[PDB]
Formats: C-alpha cells, structure tokens, sequence
C-alpha cells in the first residue's frame, strides 16, 4: 500500500503465495502481479508447485 | 479490452467458492481414498501472518496434570536419555524419560539426580580423600581439566568436609609423595544447603575465593559453586518444575512385568513425576491391571500408557485410567500403522477425553514435529535426532543450542500457518481453517 | 470440557465403523487393486493371553 | 521354532488365540487393516 | 621478557596469543584479570 501511494509509476509483484486465500489477500492490497512458489527451492509448510 | 474483476472485491469473491483451498484434516486422512499416510506424504498450507514469531506460545500438555513450555520429550533409550539428558530437557522447557535398561537401583539414582539438581551448582562434585598424594591430584587435574577438589574424610562426594585443595596449592609443590592433608586449606568457607545462586555468588565476591562448597547440618558435602560457572550467566526461564516442590520434572519408563511394580516403587520414592509404560502393543490385560494398580497405589503419579495406534486401543487404556497415551508402532512388520494415520485417528478420539498423546517415532526435523502436532499430538518424542548430543550417553553438539533451534523453528512454522499457539493450532485444524495438501512421490523429491 | 473417561468404551459405538479397513475394503480392485504383502499392515487388537497359548494348526 | 514363536506373537498382537480364530475374525470384520503408501514402507 | 604497559580486555587477548605474567613498564598476572566484570 505504501508503494502504490509513494511511487505512482512503479509496478509491484508480491509473494510468494501458494493458495487462493493468500492471492486474494495480496490482490486486495493492490498487487500488480503475484509470485507463486513455496518449498520447491522436508519442510513443514508449502505446496506442490503444479497444484 | 478484456474485462477483469475489480481488485477491491477480491476478498468478497472468496465466498463464491464452496470450500477453502486445499484439504481439511478429515479429507486428508481418509483411509478408503488415500490410505495410511506418514508425515512426508503431506504439507500444511500457509495462512496469514499478522504477528512476529517471538509471540508464538508452545505450551503443551504432557499428561492430564502436567503441562510443558515446549512439546519436546526425550526418548527412553539407553543411547538418548539418562540423568544428564533429563536435567537439560527439563531446564529447556521439555522433559526427559529415563530408560530402564539398567537396574532398578541405577534408574532410581538417575531420577534422584534429576529431582535434586540445582541450576548453577556443581551438583556432582569431584572429590579427593586426605590420604592421596599430590601426584594423584595432578593426575586428576589432567583427566578432568579442573583442580578445585574439596576433601572429605572418606574421600567420597557425600563425606564430611575437611578442607579444599586447588591448583594454586599444588602448582609449585616438591616431593610428589606428600599427602593432600599437608598442603590443603583446613579452614574452608562454605554455604548452608538451601542457599540460592545470588546469595552464593555474593559470598565469592566478598571472599574472592574460587569455590564455595555447600554442606548440610552434619557437615557433609552436598554441592559446590564455581565462580567461573556463574560468569557464563546461563538462565532457564522455561524450566519444567513440579507444582508442589518446584523441582525439575522427571519421567521414567518401565515394563509391565511383575518385577517392575517394585521398580516403580523405587522410582516414586526417588520423586518421579510421570511414568511411561513401555510396550510395543499396550492394549493388554497386563498393562491395564498395571494402570489401575498405579492410580490406586501412587496417588500423585501421572501415567502414560502405550504404545497404541488405533482408536480401540486408545479407548481401552483411557477407560483403565491413563493420564496420557504414547502413539506409534514400527515408525517388513506384520502389525503396525503409518504414523500420521495413527496419530490422527487416536488423537481425534483421545483429545475429546482430554488425554494428551505423545507422537513417538519417525521424527527427524522440525517438519515432522509440526505435522505431528497438526494431526492431533500434544507432544512429540525424539530419539535418534537427540542421540549423539553432548547430554546423551554423531557429535551433534549440546542440546542447549539444539532445543532452542527447534523451539525457534516451531515458532516460525506456526507463524507461516497463522496461529499464535499450539492450543490455537489445534482448534484451527479441527475447525477446518488450517488446510493440507497430499504429496505425490514426485512432489516429495521436488 | 472433556468427556468422562468412564464412557470411553461406550463411546466407541458412536462411530459407524471400527478404525481401519476390513479385508474386503482393503482388497478392492477398483480403488487400489494389485496389492502385495508389503503394501499393507494388520492393525493390533487386544491382548488377554500369553503368546505360548496360540495354536497354529 | 523361531518362525513358530514369531507367528504366535503376531497372533497375540492381533488378539487371536489360533489360526482358525484369526480366519473367523478377519472374515467378520473384527481384524482391521491399513494400506501403506510408499513413504510408509520406507519408514 | 615480554611486558605490557598501561586495558584488561587487551591483556586477555595477549594471553591467548602467547602466558599472562606481564610487567607494567609494575606487574599484572592472570589471577588479577580472571573474574573482572569491566
Ligand atoms: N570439583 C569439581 N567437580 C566438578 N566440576 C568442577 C569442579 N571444580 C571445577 N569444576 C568445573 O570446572 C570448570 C572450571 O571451573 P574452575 O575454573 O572454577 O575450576 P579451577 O579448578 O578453578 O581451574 P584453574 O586451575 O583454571 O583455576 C567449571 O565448568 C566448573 O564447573
Ligand atoms: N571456598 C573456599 N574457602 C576457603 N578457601 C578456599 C576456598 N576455595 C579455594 N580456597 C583456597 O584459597 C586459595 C584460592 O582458592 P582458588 O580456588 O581461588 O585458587 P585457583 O582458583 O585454584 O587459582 P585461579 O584463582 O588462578 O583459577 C587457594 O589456596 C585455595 O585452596
Ligand atoms: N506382567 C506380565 N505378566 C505376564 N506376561 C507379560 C507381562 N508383561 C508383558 N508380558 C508378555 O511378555 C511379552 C512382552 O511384553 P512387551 O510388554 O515386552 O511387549 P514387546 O515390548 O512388544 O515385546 P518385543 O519387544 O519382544 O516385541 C508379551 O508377550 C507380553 O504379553
Ligand atoms: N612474560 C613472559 N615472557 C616470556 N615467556 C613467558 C612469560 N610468562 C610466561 N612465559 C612462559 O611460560 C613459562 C612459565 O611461566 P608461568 O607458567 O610461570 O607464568 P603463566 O605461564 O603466566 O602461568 P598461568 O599461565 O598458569 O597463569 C615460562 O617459562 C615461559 O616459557
Ligand atoms: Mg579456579
């Protein structure tokens, strides 16, 4: 929200997200794009990338 | 040109979906569709972060009456938990379960050291008799690496204190055959049993003496303070302590054979707080009778029964009066159950009666711990991953670093999921707010 | 508020099926056919006798 | 005998006093089973 | 005949490099600096 108000000509890609709810949250905040992926780079939290 | 939905409606649009993204715990643990799962077969999906990880509370119920500040329990293995491991596990917010691959006397002694341990003191001091030579002292200094030995009349740790001999006394001594009595300090400054760490430290500053032996009313040695040790300033604000006596919590394992009834009596007489009934198939008449005899014979003892992997086993041992359950069988074998499926079906039944469950077996990292708790476990037992540590009987270092690392790691995983405590984690899983995803064999490799 | 431990056995009747799968459910060709011994486990029951009493006729 | 004793214990864990009883309890649905995923086998 | 003139933290570092019995150029040894807070 601070970026969209401070730098009017800047595009913002938010993330990472792997769920619909995460995506809905960061879109509502004003994201210009999303970065998808968690744990593809054993871990408790994440999601298979294709799904 | 193409028409998109307004971003301001994004949250409102989540309501158009029939279910939250991902699977609820009930959908994940379907025996008909997906069969017996282990921890590696699934993941917990992330939620919303609106707090730091430092705020996450990890209080966990070990038994109906015992609650820990961390859900970590050291396993009753002779390669894992003896007195040293149980002391530090308790100091760091968990508990240790002392193994029973020893005599009943040896086990009761180990329990005794845990219950009697006082932080900051040399609780098991190295001592020397008066009839030993300087050469004997010097040999001890090289083997142990410290020279501050109090001298007792019988040369035993609990003997009457006669003096103290240190490195300064023996550095320049000629004639190695001379006895300790000739060289030693006879007039020793001491402290009475029950002195606190702050009080002891101040005495050392006033007297500028290296050591402070602690003696009882009969003048026998009990412990000693090293001025060097207090300078490290290690504090344990999460230490697990008994409610009545404020002593460190201690656990111990026994079998169900008749000889172990007398074994347990010796453990209780040493101050044992919780006993784990050690069996691979705990739903037996022998263990049921053992539970009932304990609850009537030792009124202040908490009992953890097991092992079980099924709802029916759990119902049987709860009916018998168990204070907690130990879950796991074989996590080649004919009889057993995949640990994840076991934890879920037992804990879904047992959590309704308020009987906390330990998830025992197949825990190697923070990810297994989080998933174990996510499926319903109140605490998790650790064996192999604690073996080789300094406090265990490889070269993994001290658990004084490792347990905080795991504690911090579990805080972050809770943050990613979006829950401020293990109590909240349990409620959100069971309500369907926390979501899961099943993993294909390729996904695990990803 | 928790359930009384004395009702634990009675509470097993509230479930539609026993925990785990019956042999018929395990050996379904349509759902997951083609099993070998290593693909499953037998779940434990209740012990009220020593192992020496088991007859293997 | 090692295999004989081992089969007795496994029957004990399951809760059946004989192979005749084992057969009856399976076929009635009293004995229960769990399918193992590949990860479970490696465990 | 190593010696060190007039802080306590610098003396703890010199002991590691070498022996802490160093005269001030008039004497300071390990015993003096063992448990100094400052
Ligand atoms: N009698 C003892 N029994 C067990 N541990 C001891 C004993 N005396 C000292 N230690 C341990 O040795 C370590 C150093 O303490 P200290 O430095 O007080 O020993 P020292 O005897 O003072 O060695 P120095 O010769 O360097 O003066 C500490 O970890 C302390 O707990
Ligand atoms: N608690 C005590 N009460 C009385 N005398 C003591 C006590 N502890 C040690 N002493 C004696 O006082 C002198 C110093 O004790 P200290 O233990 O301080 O020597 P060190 O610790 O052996 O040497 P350093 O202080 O250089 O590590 C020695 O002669 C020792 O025997
Ligand atoms: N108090 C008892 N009286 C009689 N028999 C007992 C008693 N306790 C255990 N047993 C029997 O002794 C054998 C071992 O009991 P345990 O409790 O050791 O199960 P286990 O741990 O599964 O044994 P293993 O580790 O060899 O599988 C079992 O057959 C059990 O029925
Ligand atoms: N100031 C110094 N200059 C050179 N060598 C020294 C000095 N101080 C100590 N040493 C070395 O250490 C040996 C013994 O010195 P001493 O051990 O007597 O003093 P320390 O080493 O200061 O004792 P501590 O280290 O136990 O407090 C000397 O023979 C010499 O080799
Ligand atoms: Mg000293």
């Amino acid at each position: 929200k601070w970026i969209k108000e401070t730098f009017p000509d800047l595009q913002v890609i938010a993330g990472n997200v792997v769920t619909r709810e995460q995506a809905a949250s960061l879109i509502h905040a004003g994201a210009d794009g999303l970065r998808i992926g968690m744990g593809s780079g054993v871990m408790a939290c994440g999601r298979p990338q294709g799904t | 040109h193409m028409t998109y939905r307004d971003a301001a409606t994004a949250l409102e649009h989540l309501a158009t979906y029939a279910e939250k993204d991902g699977l609820s715990v009930e959908q994940l643990m379907d025996s008909k569709t997906r069969g017996g799962l282990t921890y590696n077969d699934f993941l917990v999906l992330p939620g919303k972060i609106d707090f730091p990880s430092s705020e996450v509370v990890l209080s966990s119920r070990l038994t109906k009456k015992i609650t820990l500040n961390a859900p970590f329990v050291s396993s009753p293995m002779d390669t894992v938990t003896e007195a040293d491991m149980a002391i530090h596990m308790a100091l760091l917010g968990g508990i240790g379960i002392i193994h029973h691959n020893c005599t009943a006397e040896e086990q009761a002694e180990m329990v005794r050291r845990v219950k009697k341990y006082e932080n900051g003191f040399i609780n098991a001091p190295v001592v020397v008799g008066p009839d030993a030579t300087v050469a004997d002292v010097r040999r001890m200094k090289n083997e142990f690496g410290f020279a501050g030995f109090p001298v007792t009349d019988d040369g035993k740790p609990t003997g009457k204190l006669q003096g103290i001999i240190t490195s300064r006394d023996i550095q320049f001594v000629e004639d190695e055959t001379l006895l300790v009595s000739e060289i030693m300090t006879k007039d020793v400054i001491t402290g009475k049993q029950g002195i606190n760490l702050e009080e002891a430290n101040q005495i050392l500053k006033n007297t500028k003496k290296g050591k402070l032996p602690i003696v009882d009313e009969a003048g026998c040695l009990v412990s000693m303070l090293s001025r060097t040790d207090l300078m490290k300033n290690q504090s344990y604000p999460l230490a697990s302590k008994s409610a009545d006596t404020k002593q460190l919590l201690c656990g111990a394992a026994i079998g169900t054979i008749d000889a172990d009834r007398q074994r347990l009596a010796m453990l209780v007489e040493a101050g044992l707080d919780v006993v784990v009934l050690d069996s691979s198939q705990g739903n037996s008449v022998f263990q049921i009778n053992m539970i009932k005899w304990i609850k009537e014979t030792f009124p202040d003892l908490q009992v953890i029964a097991g092992n079980v992997v099924t709802r029916e086993q759990a119902a049987s041992l709860i009916h018998a009066g168990a204070d907690g359950l130990r879950i796991g069988m074989g996590s080649v074998m004919a009889c057993g159950r995949p640990q994840g499926t076991a934890v879920y079906n037992v804990t879904q039944f047992a959590n309704q009666f308020g009987v906390p469950c330990i998830a025992d077996g197949g825990v190697q990292n923070i990810g297994h711990i989080t998933k174990a708790i996510a499926l319903g476990a109140s605490t998790v037992m650790m064996g192999g991953m604690l073996a080789g540590t300094t406090e265990s009987p490889i070269d993994k270092g001290s658990i004084k670093k490792y347990i905080p690392y795991l504690y911090n790691g579990l805080q972050h995983s809770c943050q990613d999921i979006g829950v401020r405590s293990l109590v909240e984690f349990r409620e959100k899983v069971d309500s369907g707010s926390v979501r899961f995803e099943f993993r294909t064999p390729s996904a695990q490799l990803e």
